[PDB]
């Protein structure tokens, strides 16, 4: 219930910044203020990640939505192994979902708005089972967050 | 080399992910 209501607010927090990633229409509402933090730092990670891991990057492809899930998947269990969470660690989550949607998108002549769907769901699962109850104890979304990032 | 990829991607972003939550 408070599990099920911090799922879905989960992902629409991936939906924006995936949105934001493509450039794609807002047109209901203005961002929150959580919304906004978001997509400032975890761009920030996205750029430096496509920046210095330029030559890692391209040593792969994701020609599919199953396919970016696995990667995504993967590289995320590798990352938190060490069992630590902490709300920087948190933003690479949405920014590497960023990053391989933005590959996804680049090997694609057109994907469709159920790829940014399909990808946010998948970042929104491994948030909320990995994370989802450090998050509900270090203060959420609104105190949390924000009071961390500004 | 696919592990080795995954590996120093997960290592960096966790690196990086670790240095912003200590940020000043
Ligand atoms: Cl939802």
């Amino acid at each position: 219930s408070m599990a099920e209501s911090e799922l879905m607010h989960i992902h629409s927090l991936a939906e924006h910044y995936l949105q934001y990633v493509l450039q794609v229409p807002a047109f209901e509402s203005a961002p929150s203020q959580a919304c906004r933090v978001l997509q400032r730092v975890a761009f920030s990670v996205q750029k430096e990640v496509e920046k210095n891991l330029k030559s890692y990057l391209d040593d792969f492809h994701v020609e599919s939505i199953d396919t970016a899930r696995i990667i995504f998947n993967q590289v995320m269990e590798k990352e938190f192994e060490d069992g630590i969470i902490n709300w920087g660690r948190i933003v690479t989550i949405f920014a590497f979902g960023g990053v391989l949607l933005k590959k996804l998108k680049q090997e694609q002549i057109a994907l469709d708005v159920s790829a940014y769907k399909q990808v946010s769901s998948f970042v929104a699962e491994f948030i909320m089972n990995n994370t989802g109850e450090w998050i509900r104890q270090n203060g959420g979304w609104e105190d949390g967050f924000i009071k961390k990032f500004e | 080399s696919q592990e080795e990829i995954i590996h120093n991607i997960a290592r960096h972003l966790a690196q990086i992910g670790d240095e912003m939550d200590h940020n000043i």
